[PDB]
């Protein structure tokens, strides 16, 4: 429950990388 | 000892340490370092956040486990007790004024 | 990565006393 709300501001910042170079 | 974190989460410790892992794979095959600053930065905030919802979710459960006489059985219900049929102690029970024994 | 052996094995000591501090943190 409360266990995953921060796998979605986990799974933000992998997504945010991929934007950065390419 | 590892049920303090449900179960369900051990392998999502896995999912999230390999997606960040494999991005080497990227660099090498497939600004400065801002693309692992960030990365590596959201990661340590997030994994930061794991260990104190362990740490809480095992406080949280060793407190409570902290928390377990003739009036400790009185004033609850689940232990059953009783004793002997007609017997002085049950004769005891039976006539005693005492509010707690009384209940009992 | 550079150091891989010694390395691998770092995150079941980092990861290893996590475990101890956490326990004493709530202990």
């Amino acid at each position: 429950e409360n266990i995953g709300g921060i796998f979605i501001v986990l799974a933000a910042g992998l997504v945010l990388s991929v934007f950065v170079a390419i | 000892f590892l049920n303090p974190l449900s179960p369900d989460i051990w392998m999502y410790v896995l999912l999230a340490c390999l997606g960040v892992s494999c991005v080497l794979f990227v660099i090498a095959r497939f600004p400065k370092a801002l693309s692992t600053r960030i990365v590596g930065g959201i990661w340590w905030f997030f994994t930061l956040i794991i260990i104190s919802s362990y740490t809480a979710n095992l406080a949280a459960f060793l407190t409570v486990e902290r928390m377990e006489s003739a009036d400790d059985l009185a004033k609850q219900t689940k232990i059953e007790y009783g004793a002997v049929r007609d017997g002085s102690t049950m004769t005891f029970f039976k006539k005693s004024k005492i509010s707690t024994y009384e209940k009992m």
